[PDB]
RNA sequence: UAACCGGAGAGGGAACCCACU
């Protein structure tokens, strides 16, 4: 989809501030996967904040 | 890794309490396991009742 | 992997309510409140407080499973208390104490401290 | 632009390699060699 | 990776969903573009470790992380063996807290 | 059918341990103090951790969990924090959280002591235990293996983590000859006494008293270094009282609304 | 044409070396090649361990002498 | 491996201490008067000193680079 | 007096040692 895949930050509630990899989202809800624990949660998608992981000067 | 020092086996990552008496092969560490058998060379009279003999000298 | 997340035992969760009072239906005045995310602490003092008063005929709560983070407090009285303002004033007065308790251990420490 | 760096192993030095590449390093010479941490973001809880 | 017949070679690669024809419905960006996932990266059950393929467009052929198995992975080395093909070990760390059902003698 | 009237009396008062005697009052009051020593009360500790460069020869995680048990002055600060998941910010702030930074290198050829004076915090504060003795040691570097990270402390308590406990041992006790008879010693005199007992060397438990309840409940507080001793405890008294009057206000809601 | 300048002993061939300086006097039924390796091996093992000793000089030099001691 | 920082049962800081320790016995500290110069009473505390054994000195045996 | 996209369960067999209740 659209941000299956990508590296979230839950930025609410009592995961905050906790970093996973979304691994199937749809129009509501996402599972993010913790990167912590031993675990995939389901969070809501507004809960969440995309991170990224890039690198820039490619030279 | 014979009769080689302590500072040694580590400088070629391993570790001085490993025992040896192992084989590699193909990567992956075989032992062999001891085998017993009857001594030879022995003369050992025993009785089977379960056939038409009294006693028997096997060498 | 199925392992709760630690705030789960003190955390609310959505749509839970912290306490709930249910009339008793076998005996006359006699309620059951349940309390959601606690445990021993909070439910030892209040029924060692109601144990306190002459008019409450019943005080008990029980754990009914460790695994999960409710105790459920069950106070019978006399006909002219009800236990609705059993509980209540079970805790009011476990307030008056802790808070004089704790200014009587602030007076101590700083007549320990240089003195 | 970037040549999948790996590290070697009795010499720690950073080598390229691309694909179609014998896995060898620069110097020394040694055919076993290992691979950079991620760039990603490793985050832990200080559980 | 090795070669299969005349027709049929294996290759370290990051399998496309435009070429590679068999293909998991998993995340493939997880590896680099060398065709394995690099050290510090958490991984998951089913999640694709060393994206390879082999050629028939190419059929995907990589390897995937045992169900329900869940580390980090620890470090990758890469080497060849002893006829000369790629040969890549990685492995994978996974921390375990005494929970439960855990044996103790 | 009311309350009763405690009254206390420090009998030593360190910067490292308070034993003081609380007297006139319940067996389950006194004990439930002593739950909320242990668990309920707010202490800052390291909880979350984003590692940059890790080569030393412990993990990733077991660097960030030898990272969380690292004592950090939580004095004032603690009451002035809030919970990271109360704060209406997005990724930490000043006031929920308090930053650290750990960045090692060792180029020497001695082995690195990473100790916990290498944690620089942002706040002067809450540091880790250096004050005024070494410090805890996080890892051993060798030549040319490395450590940078950054972390940061919020608040909690030792209910989620024992990371937030903030006590060594809370040792409790009351009624040290057995008056009660609360224990039954089959040879009452193989039975050493206690430190408290107003007893002679002659006799070995009290006689029987029937008719009575435990009173002077015996406490020693020990701190672990991140609150002082007596600021636990005044912590514990105003987290039970809280605890308590949210339950009330609760309370009122569920009896007006039926 | 990069071993030509660089020396052998940097870094971590340092055992390798001495194992194949060892084949190689070991190989030889000449003496002066064998002199001259014995030489080079008795200078590389004196360089080794003394940069051995140097890393070893603090905190495992410590545990040592406690050791030593409490058996 | 390497010293806990706390001790498990009781909470008490033990990270700090093992520097010290191998300090005193390699004084002339018996084993026993080195575990209570340092503080530690409660034998939860002290079998942290006593039992725990030191990998992270032969791990660091293993360079990576020199 | 106007407005761009549509494809989906995949997949594997034989033999041997170790271990658990
Ligand atoms: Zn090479
Ligand atoms: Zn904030
Ligand atoms: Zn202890």
């Amino acid at each position: 989809n659209e941000l299956i895949g990508q590296t979230v930050r839950i930025s609410q509630g009592p995961y905050k501030g906790y970093i996973g990899v979304v691994k199937d989202a749809t129009e509501s809800t996402a599972r993010v996967e913790l990167h912590s624990t031993c675990q995939t949660i389901s969070v809501d998608r507004q809960r969440l904040t995309t991170v990224g992981s890039r690198r820039p000067g490619g030279m | 890794l014979n009769g080689l020092t302590d500072r040694d086996l580590c400088e070629l990552n391993e570790c001085p309490l490993d025992p040896g008496g192992y084989f590699i092969i193909n990567g992956s560490e075989k032992v062999l396991i001891a085998q017993e058998k009857m001594a030879t060379n022995t003369v050992y009279v025993f009785a089977k009742k379960d056939s038409k003999y009294a006693y028997t000298g096997e060498c | 992997m199925n392992a709760p997340p630690a705030f789960e035992s003190f955390l609310l969760f959505e749509g839970e309510k912290k306490i709930t009072i249910n009339k008793d239906t076998k005996v006359p005045n006699a309620c059951l409140f349940t309390i959601n995310k606690e445990d021993h602490t909070l439910g030892n003092i209040i029924k060692s407080q109601l144990l306190k008063d002459p008019q409450v005929l019943f005080a008990g709560y029980k754990v009914p499973h460790p695994l999960e983070h409710k105790i459920i407090i069950r106070v019978q009285t006399t006909p002219d208390y009800s236990p609705q303002e059993a509980f209540t004033n079970a805790i009011t007065d476990l307030i008056s104490e802790l808070s004089l308790l704790e200014e009587r251990f602030r007076v101590a420490i700083k007549d320990k401290q240089e003195g | 632009q970037q040549p999948m760096i790996y590290i070697c192993g009795e010499c720690h030095t950073e080598n390229e390699i691309k694909s179609r590449d014998p896995i060898r390093c620069r110097e020394c010479g040694y055919r076993i060699m290992y691979k950079k941490r991620t760039k990603r973001l490793v985050v832990f809880d200080a559980r | 990776e090795s070669k299969k017949g005349f027709d049929q070679e294996e290759v370290f690669e990051k399998p496309t969903r435009e070429t590679c024809q068999g293909m998991r419905h998993a995340i493939y960006d997880k590896l680099d573009d060398d065709g394995l996932i690099a050290p510090g990266v958490r991984v998951s059950g089913d999640d694709v470790i060393i994206g390879k393929t082999v050629t028939l467009t190419k059929r995907d052929c990589s390897t995937f992380l045992r169900t329900s198995e869940t580390g980090i992975v620890d470090q990758v080395m890469v080497t060849l063996n002893q006829e000369g093909y790629k040969f890549c070990k990685i492995r994978v760390r996974s921390v375990r807290i005494p929970q439960i059902g855990d044996k103790f003698a | 059918p009311y309350a009763n009237q405690p009254t206390v009396r420090i009998t030593e008062l360190t910067d490292e341990n308070v034993k003081f005697i609380i007297e006139n009052t319940d067996l389950a009051v006194a004990n439930s103090i002593r739950r909320v020593f242990i668990a309920e009360v707010p202490i800052i500790a390291i909880d979350w951790v984003q590692i940059d460069a890790n080569s030393s020869v412990l993990h990733d995680e077991f660097i960030a969990h030898r990272l969380g048990l690292i004592p950090l002055t939580s004095d004032d600060i603690v009451d002035k924090l809030q919970y990271s998941r109360d704060c209406t910010c997005e990724e930490f702030c000043p006031e929920c959280s308090v930053e650290f930074t750990l960045d090692v290198r060792c180029n020497e050829d001695q082995t690195r002591h990473v100790t916990s004076r290498d944690l620089i915090s942002n706040s002067p504060r809450v540091i880790p235990v250096t004050s005024r003795q070494d410090d805890i040691l996080i890892v051993k570097l060798r030549k040319g293996q490395e450590l940078r990270l950054r972390a940061y402390a919020k608040k909690g308590f030792g209910k989620e983590h024992a990371k937030w406990n903030p006590t060594a041992g809370v040792a409790f006790e009351y009624d040290p000859d057995n008056a009660l008879r609360h224990t039954v010693y089959p040879k009452p005199e193989e039975w050493p006494k206690s430190e408290y007992s107003e007893l002679d060397e002659d006799e070995s438990q009290a006689p029987y008293d029937p008719n009575g309840k435990p009173e002077r409940f015996y406490y020693n507080v020990e701190s672990c270094g991140s609150l002082r001793p007596e600021t636990i405890v005044l912590s514990a008294l105003s987290g039970l009282k809280k605890k308590l009057s949210d339950l009330q206000t609760q309370l009122s809601h569920e009896i007006q609304s039926d | 044409e990069k071993e030509r300048f660089r020396k052998a002993p940097p870094n971590y061939a340092m055992k390798k070396t001495q194992l194949l300086k060892e084949k190689a006097m070991a190989e030889d039924l000449g003496d002066q090649d064998k002199a001259k390796q014995i030489q080079d091996q008795l200078n590389e093992l004196e360089e080794r361990a003394e940069a051995l000793d140097r890393q070893r000089t603090k905190n495992i030099s410590a545990i040592s002498y406690i050791n030593q001691r409490n058996r | 491996m390497i010293i806990p920082v706390r001790c498990f049962t009781c909470g008490k800081i033990v990270g700090n201490k093992w520097e010290a320790y191998l300090g005193l016995l390699q004084a002339e500290y018996t084993e026993g008067d080195a575990l209570d110069a340092l503080g530690l009473k409660r034998y939860c505390c002290r079998r942290m000193l006593l039992a725990h054994v030191d990998l992270i000195e032969k791990l660091l045996n293993y360079a990576p680079l020199e």
